[PDB]
């Protein structure tokens, strides 16, 4: 919707209207995606990323928690 | 001393001027050459101005709806309008010169006659 | 997740997503645009991938590394300019004032103590390096050139090699020093502390710690430079009194660095056409110092046969002795093999 609002007024055909709603959609994956990475970058908010943080401390657990791998997290440091 | 190379054909969707929405044949765009392409680009860059939308190119864009809505007499902006027209056709560069022949007065609405010369 | 997008799949769903009733076939303008559209994005993909990379910086190295290190407080020890003393040869009564710049082959150093020729005070001026690096300790009696020509001077030369030179800090180091950290589970007081205090040192590749060496309040702490080698006693000194700086007062801090065992090489050598002794001498030194370096335990005399016979130029060899002996010599603790004597023969 955003750029069909930029598109000129003639241009306000249905083709037009379906493929920038794709392509809005993409952006909707795309921000989410973003968002996600950037809740990755912290600690708390890192789900997945955790496996490095603890391969970064150079200990090797087996998966139980993501609240218990940041606590662990947190421990091993000072 | 090489000559100009001449500019290629160029093709692009087509449609009703009238109609101003796409037209598909049996799913495929019309083909546009020769004299079809041009006519296209001139009722696009008339159409819409550039500074509504920051999409597009400066150089783009028209200022004839300026004029719209009566903000000056039109004994002056007869030529104005023609220059205008002038300075928003000649950017293309398949385009050679453009010509107003006049406008006629009538009521409200107002009829102008105004030619394009082309390469092909 | 940016892997789970890849460049089909995210194409297909595109085309897919938008109900045409216009045909889909490979070429057509839709799907060029489309595979174009398609390019950009999975380029973008990739991009957020190559972040999320950076931010764990596994692989690649960034500052982002060496800042997140720098967070967890261990610091790139970039490292010292080496140290010497020069002699100055020329007409008397000329002075040498401070700053004075003196250029050996590609290096450049300063003089830091002004040096008249001829005076009470000397004709040794202290000489700093003006880089960090390894390099800058050069060896004794190197001739000195002056960038800035002084008249009355004629000759340079340092009576004594030049120290303090320590090597550069690379990336592979400390990420090694963050590992080996991250391993040690430190403590106020503990051998992994000091050890740690050990690794803080410029110079200090290898640590090894041996608590109540001598009993009651007693440490022994062996220190080894790159490869296993030796290590300055300015290096040594500075590390101890750091240590001392920081060390638990009261006990008894003893640091060492290892020395080298010297060998003596005899044997009768058939020399092969076109090879003179000074040729295979070199190649069997350059080999049997890279054997060294990648010797662990005792020099074989075995090994040592063959690295001599499979040098280029010999043909047929006898009557091979290290120290005049056949038998494997063992290689103690801080000690390393040492050539001193080569002795061929036809």
């Amino acid at each position: 919707m955003k750029l069909i609002d930029k598109l000129p007024s003639f241009d306000r055909n249905y083709i037009v209207e379906e493929i920038q709603g794709a392509y809005d959609t993409e952006l909707n994956i795309l921000k989410e995606d973003i968002d996600d990475t950037f809740n990755q970058l912290f600690v708390d908010t890192a789900t997945w990323g955790l496996d490095m943080w603890e391969d970064i401390l150079c200990i090797e657990k087996k998966e139980l928690d993501f609240d218990t791998r940041r606590s662990n997290i947190k421990a091993k440091m000072r | 001393l090489p000559k100009t190379e001449e500019l290629p054909i160029f093709r692009e969707v087509a449609w009703d001027f009238e109609k101003d929405e796409p037209i598909l044949e049996k799913g495929d765009f019309k083909i546009i050459e020769k004299k079809e392409a041009l006519k296209v680009w001139i009722y696009k860059c008339i159409k819409t101005n550039r500074y509504e939308h920051e999409i597009y190119s400066l150089e783009y864009g028209t200022e004839l709806s300026e004029l719209i809505g009566q903000k000056y007499t039109k004994g002056l902006t007869e030529s104005e309008a023609s220059r205008f027209i002038k300075e928003a056709l000649l950017i293309n560069p398949y385009i050679l010169e453009v010509n107003v022949k006049s406008a006629n007065f009538n009521r409200d609405i107002l009829s102008a006659n105004v030619k394009v010369s082309t390469i092909y | 997740m940016y892997s789970d997008q890849t460049y089909e799949v995210i194409k297909n769903r595109t085309l897919e997503n938008i109900n045409l009733d216009i045909y889909k076939g490979e070429g057509s303008f839709l799907n060029n645009m489309v595979s174009g559209n398609n390019l950009e994005l999975s380029k973008i993909y990739l991009e957020l991938s190559k972040m999320h990379k950076m931010a764990f910086i596994q692989d690649t190295y960034n500052q982002f590394l060496d800042k997140r290190v720098n967070e967890f407080g261990v610091y790139r020890k970039l490292g010292t300019e080496s140290n010497g003393e020069v002699e100055f040869i020329g007409e008397k009564g000329t002075v040498i004032n401070n700053g004075t710049i003196i250029s050996y082959r590609d290096l450049l150093f300063v003089v830091i103590k002004d040096v008249t020729i001829g005076s009470e005070e000397g004709d040794n001026s202290p000489v700093q390096a003006l880089e960090v690096g390894k390099k800058y300790n050069l060896p004794t009696n190197c001739e000195f050139k002056l960038v800035d020509n002084i008249s009355g001077v004629t000759k340079i030369t340092n009576t004594r090699s030049f120290e303090g030179g320590t090597d550069i800090e690379t990336d592979e180091e400390l990420k090694e020093r963050f590992y080996k950290i991250q391993r040690n589970q430190a403590t106020s007081g503990n051998k992994a502390h000091y050890e740690e205090w050990a690794l803080e040192v410029d110079g200090v590749y290898n640590v090894k710690v041996y608590p109540r060496w001598d009993g009651p309040g007693t440490v022994k702490v062996l220190i080894f430079g790159k490869n296993n080698q030796a290590v300055d006693t300015e290096t040594i000194e500075r590390c101890q009194q750091h240590i001392d700086e920081e060390k638990p007062i009261g006990p008894t801090i003893t640091v060492v660095t290892p020395l080298p065992i010297e060998i003596s090489i005899s044997a009768v050598m058939k020399l092969e056409d076109g090879y003179t002794l000074d040729n295979v001498k070199e190649s069997f030194l350059e080999s049997i110092n890279t054997y060294f370096r990648d010797i662990r335990g005792e020099i074989i005399y075995t090994k040592v046969m063959g690295i001599l016979i499979n040098t280029t130029g010999v043909h047929d060899l006898s009557n091979l002795l290290i120290n005049g002996s056949t038998d494997n010599i063992t290689i103690n603790e801080d000690k390393i093999p040492s050539v001193t004597t080569v002795n061929f023969s036809e």
